């Protein structure tokens, strides 16, 4: 199982925040998380501090991610 | 004069100097403690008060005391100050330079003579003590004139005549380089760069030389007419420039005898020769003006003082200031300060004015501290907030009728049928603006949800205000503000309200001896009516309206006094829902039109929070947002209310641009709970009324593969449901991936640098401990 | 007013803070480079590294936006750019902890001013010397961080200035999402914004006034919403110039001078603004730090006065 960026045209922000956690917007190269309905990279720090606070995605897609991430 | 630093002399910290009056008929020695400022600290030792027209003057390092005293005549006194021989030439002329090397070699320059050499260089200890002519070991600059000199190492020797500059080496006759130049006075070395030396000029053009571009051309700098003119008329120059003995290309000039200017050099290698530039100049203002010549002081933590002596020959001390040089702000509010004499670096925490009172009262920090306390989420939850902590009432009431209106949205009221009507204005349901029969019976379907021909609207806009209420939820009201203790407030709706004799009930029901007071002059109105003016009492109740404080029972006195509503709208200090209220329940349809329009139009251009309640959230509701942005440097407010309507109903970039700037500065806070909550409650908030999501939300970006069949094991059984393959296990319990509040053993963390994935709370026991991939093969620090 | 020692061995010439507020980092004439972290539990700043940087006296530096990673333009007086990567695997205090990233010798003269852009516009990069040419550079790949394009490149001066006369310039971008971009250049005795294009080629937009002598500091006020901003300026005169703009080549702009205080009676060597753009800090020759704050009205007045 190997993971796979989607490929995105794009020329300026948000070609580098294409790559960037949700939650702390930083750049996410080691220990992710990734969900299933909606694709969206999380740390893993980042996750286990959001997801005691936390019911939805937090870039705010509309996922119940502890839910739908299969 | 002449001021010259000794080193190598003192034991102590204590530095010694050296003098010589402006009339260049005495010499002083001088001992000068840097540790403090005052003029105490320069001690004048001993002073030999004879000669008469000295030209030159220099020391011994290696010798302690050991001083030569050159004069015009033509005699070198050589003595001490901490015996006391004189010396001259073999042929007796102007002495114009003097230089005493390490080893004890001490030179001289003479004028211009056709049958003699100038540069004469002897030794101390290799001179008969019975002949008053030098032995000089070394003779150069036939036909020439010295100005200036100076030892460079034991050999060598730097010298400079009237139309050349001259390297000359004790070991060779030969000179080492010739360079025509008109700059060739007062040769003074760099204490930190052997190769640079800088000379006077004729016209005042200091230059500061390069031995190197010379030995191989060119200045490597030049200032024209820097320093004062009379070098060649008059033999007892100015030192009015100093090289630096604190910092490295620093040196300082005095212009006309008033100012400092500390000139600081930039250098860069053109890749050892660096061409030298010019990057600061800091000026300096003397205490006293008429200065000649002045010297540096060093002090201690890269501290500077200067000393100088005036044209009288008075001596004194003058400090350097510690200008700040750098004032930035954090985003915390703190500030940075940066010296331009030394490297420590002075910080203001947030912890005339007082600075930390300054950044403590800014709204930097009031944001920080309200987003951090949880400001703006649950309208209910921000209204609490208020109400338990202290000077701000009108965000408190803007963000009840805020929870109102949410409320209603919430509860069904107002969004059913075609028009959404969703946190509509005041005015805007007043005013009205397909069809007019048809808007009217919608409104209609809206009162059945739950004496004048817009009764209909009237009835929205109580609705909107939150004062459809009835009687018995009244008096439970008033139960409710007598328990909280406002018995003025309570006072003030009952006479709102027009219930006279129940607010004479009400106050009279309190422990307060002045609210009882207040209760019997109200008590003073129920058989009181029916009177014309100027009777005392109302006399006495104007003047009580007029000089009290509490505005509730200020518009109390003036309505009991004078049945007149137009001197209770317009009273600024009473909350704007209730002002509405009273106009919406009293007024006529005229008299209500001029007060909308008037309280709309102040509150537009005001930047008021209530006129939110008058404008709702609509582009005009925005405009007093933007004014209230303007007033007040707001953008938390104006941000976590305009979500409420915008994405749903209009696009503009006003409430972007607060957005966007309220989230930066959440990051900038680390407020990412903050950030992250107020992104899924825009997400919540944007729902129309269909459901469809109006936000725009960040696109996808990584997907799960299975490296068999390539494609995604997920759609939008441990097993790929494609090809069949087995998924990866968890290197802990290896339990395979499964697929189709969050626990810590559900989700598995596939690091992106090594592929290899272990449930949560596996990984993160595994990596409590330890820095390395469990996986076998791989070097990867996940954690 | 609690202060902490750089360390450094000769004058400290430029001090930044981070976006989190919590790191700053220090260039200085002994050619080094000393990053620093706020501590969380002793609250007393601690250095980080202190690594040698270039082979000249640094004058500039910049850190860029977190999400594009812990970068720090570093500009000098040899006439080069200095990018510096943080390698997290490398312990602190030690010299290698910012590994270098590139070197930009595009530069014909010594660097005095490097900024920056904001990261709506990417990883850009503005750097400004005697050289009179202003020249922007791009991370147009996030791949590597390693290759920097140079694209505009527009002449602020007609000749360089002379080896001897000082001269000393400052950048400030634009803090505008919703903007086009602007930069403010103060190239010795001029402040120009430059804007951009429909072309992609910036243009002389507006020329603030005023400004009878040297420019030393130039600096942006953040825009949080306001239909106006706000750029203020130190001279080698004692005025902090606040200029106000408003703008409505797709949109023109006028420069509008707000105030002119004269309360240093000095040279004005850093101006500063804050982050809501509410409280502007000055230091002049006089050795005394003003605070500024608006009034009521939206004339400025001066507050606490640090000395
Ligand atoms: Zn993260
Ligand atoms: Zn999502
Ligand atoms: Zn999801
Ligand atoms: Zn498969
Ligand atoms: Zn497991
Ligand atoms: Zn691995
Ligand atoms: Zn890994």
């Amino acid at each position: 199982v190997l993971t796979h960026w989607i490929e995105n045209n794009e020329f300026g922000e948000e070609k580098f925040l294409a790559r960037n956690c949700n939650y702390c917007d930083l750049r996410v190269t080691r220990s992710s998380f990734i969900c299933g309905n909606c694709q969206h990279v999380l740390h893993s720090s980042c996750a286990r501090i959001w997801w005691e606070i936390g019911d939805e995605c937090p870039s705010g897609c509309g996922c119940n991610c502890p839910e739908m991430f299969d | 004069g002449l001021i010259k630093k000794v080193t190598h002399w003192s034991y102590d910290n204590l530095i010694d100097y050296l003098s010589v009056n402006p009339t260049r008929d005495e010499v002083t020695h001088y001992k000068v403690d840097p540790e403090n400022e005052s003029d105490e600290s320069i001690i004048k030792l001993h002073t030999v008060k004879d000669f008469g027209s000295i030209t030159c003057l220099d020391y011994s390092e290696s010798e302690i005391g050991m001083i030569g005293v050159g004069e015009k005549n033509g005699y070198l006194r050589i003595f001490n100050i901490s015996y006391d021989i004189r010396v001259r030439a073999k042929k007796q002329r102007c002495i114009n330079s003097l230089g005493i090397n390490t080893n004890g070699l001490i030179a001289m320059g003479l004028d211009r003579n056709k049958h003699d050499s100038s540069l004469q260089i002897w030794d101390m200890n290799y001179h008969d003590d019975s002949h008053e002519t030098i032995n000089p070991m070394f003779s150069y600059c036939t036909n020439e004139s010295i100005v200036s000199l100076k030892f460079l190492n034991d050999t060598s020797v730097l010298a400079a005549s009237t139309k050349f500059l001259k390297e000359i080496d004790v070991r060779s006759p030969n000179p080492i380089y010739q360079h025509p130049t008109r700059l060739t006075y007062d040769i003074k070395l760099n204490p930190f760069n052997d190769w640079q030396f800088s000379t006077y000029g004729d016209d005042g053009t200091l230059a500061i030389w390069d031995r190197r571009k010379l030995s191989d051309a060119s200045p490597l700098l030049t200032f024209e007419k820097l320093v004062g003119s009379g070098a060649a008329s008059r033999k007892y120059m100015n030192s009015c420039f100093r090289w630096s003995c604190v910092r490295n290309n620093e040196f300082a000039t005095l212009h006309r005898g008033d100012t400092i200017k500390r000139w600081r050099l930039g250098y860069y290698c053109d890749s050892n020769i660096e061409n030298l530039f010019v990057s600061s100049v800091h000026d300096t203002n003397t205490m006293y003006d008429r200065v000649a010549t002045f010297d540096y002081i060093p002090r201690s933590n890269n501290g500077t003082s200067l000393i100088c002596m005036r044209q009288s020959g008075t001596i004194y001390r003058m400090p350097i200031s510690e200008v700040c040089s750098k004032a930035i702000l954090n985003n915390r509010n703190s500030l940075l300060l940066s010296n331009f004499e030394n490297t420590e670096i002075d910080e203001i925490r947030v912890n005339f004015w007082k600075p930390e009172k300054l950044l403590e009262k800014d709204i930097s920090v009031i944001m920080r501290t309200r987003a951090s306390l949880g400001y703006g989420l649950d309208p209910m939850n921000t209204v609490e907030m208020i109400d338990s902590s202290k000077n701000n009432a009108y965000i408190r009431n803007t963000w009840r009728w805020i929870a109102i209106a949410k409320a209603s949205v919430d509860d069904g009221t107002m969004v059913s049928g075609d028009l959404d009507l969703g946190y509509e204005g005041v005015i805007g349901i007043w005013n009205g603006i397909l069809s007019d029969k048809q808007l009217n019976k919608e409104m209609e379907k809206i009162i059945k949800l739950r004496g004048s021909p817009k009764y209909v609207q009237r009835r929205l806009c109580l609705i909107i205000s939150g004062w459809d209420l009835s009687r018995s939820d009244y008096e439970d009201k008033y139960n409710i503000i007598m328990k909280n203790g406002h018995y003025e407030k309570a006072a003030a709706w009952a006479v709102f309200f027009g219930d006279i004799p129940k607010a004479v009930e009400i106050l009279g029901s309190a422990k307060k001896e002045r609210l009882r007071l207040i209760a019997t002059a109200i008590a003073g109105y129920l058989a009181y009516k029916d009177l014309p003016g100027n009777n005392a009492w109302r006399q006495q109740c104007r003047k009580m309206s007029s000089e009290l404080d509490d505005p509730y029972l200020r518009v109390i006195f003036a309505f009991i006094a004078d049945n007149d509503w137009w001197d209770i709208l317009y009273e600024p200090a009473i909350s704007l829902r209730e002002r509405l209220g009273v106009a919406l329940r009293f007024l006529n349809d005229t008299d209500l039109t001029t007060f909308l329009d008037r309280t709309s139009s102040t509150v537009i251009e005001n930047g008021e929070l209530e006129g939110l309640i008058l404008t709702g959230i609509t582009p005009n509701g925005i405009d007093l947002l933007q004014s209230y942005v303007n007033k007040t440097s707001d953008v938390q407010s104006a941000a976590l209310i305009s979500i409420f309507g915008s994405p749903r109903y209009f696009r503009d970039q006003r409430v972007d641009e607060w957005i966007q700037t309220y989230r930066d500065m959440l990051k900038s806070w680390e407020l990412f709970s903050m950030r992250a909550r107020f992104d899924v409650l825009r997400s919540k908030l944007s729902r129309t009324k269909t459901g469809v999501l109006t936000a725009d939300i960040k696109p996808r970006q990584i997907y799960i593969q299975c490296q068999n069949c390539k494609q995604n094991i997920n759609t939008p059984k441990y097993c790929c449901p494609h090809c069949g393959s087995s998924f990866p296990r968890c290197a802990i319990c290896l339990m395979p991936l499964g697929t189709s509040k969050l626990k810590l053993n559900e989700w598995f963390s596939f690091c992106l640098s090594c592929n290899h994935g272990m449930h949560a709370g596996h990984a993160e026991e595994w990596f409590d401990r330890h820095n390395v991939c469990p996986t076998p093969g791989c070097t990867c620090q996940c954690n | 007013m609690q202060p902490f020692d750089s360390g450094h061995d000769d004058l400290v010439h430029d001090v930044v803070y981070d976006f989190y507020g919590r790191h700053v980092a220090t260039c200085s004439s002994d050619q080094h480079i000393k990053v620093f972290k706020l501590d969380k539990d002793t609250s007393n700043w601690e250095l980080s590294d202190s690594w040698r940087a270039h082979d000249s006296s640094i004058v500039a530096i910049d850190w860029a936006s977190p999400e594009y990673g812990r970068i720090i333009a570093s500009a000098s007086y040899d006439k080069t750019v200095k990018l510096w990567e943080e390698d997290p695997d490398q312990e602190e205090c030690s010299g290698r902890r910012w590994n270098k990233l590139c070197t930009l010798n595009d530069s014909k003269g010594s660097l005095y001013s490097v900024k920056f852009a904001p990261a709506h516009l990417g990883l850009k990069l503005a750097c400004l010397g005697n050289d009179g040419i202003l020249r922007l550079y791009d991370a147009l790949e996030p791949s590597d961080l390693r290759s920097w394009t140079l694209t505009s490149e527009m002449k602020v001066l007609s000749i360089p200035p002379a080896n001897h006369l000082q001269s000393d310039f400052c950048l400030s971008w634009c803090p505008s999402r919703f903007s086009p971009e602007k930069l403010a250049v103060s190239a010795l005795e001029q402040a120009i914004i430059y804007q951009r294009g429909k072309d992609g080629k910036l243009h002389v937009a507006a020329k603030l006034p005023g400004h009878k002598s040297l420019i030393r500091s130039i600096s942006w006020a953040p825009s949080i919403g306001r239909w106006y901003q706000l750029i203020a300026t130190g001279c080698k005169d004692g005025r902090i110039r606040i200029f106000k703009i408003t703008e409505k080549l797709q949109s023109n702009l006028q420069v509008e001078l707000l105030s002119e205080h004269d309360d240093h009676n000095g040279e004005v060597w850093s101006v500063s603004w804050n982050l809501t753009g509410t409280i502007l800090s000055s230091a002049g020759d006089d050795g005394k730090v003003r605070l500024w704050k608006a009034t009521y009205s939206n004339e400025f007045k001066c507050m606490s006065v640090i000395t």
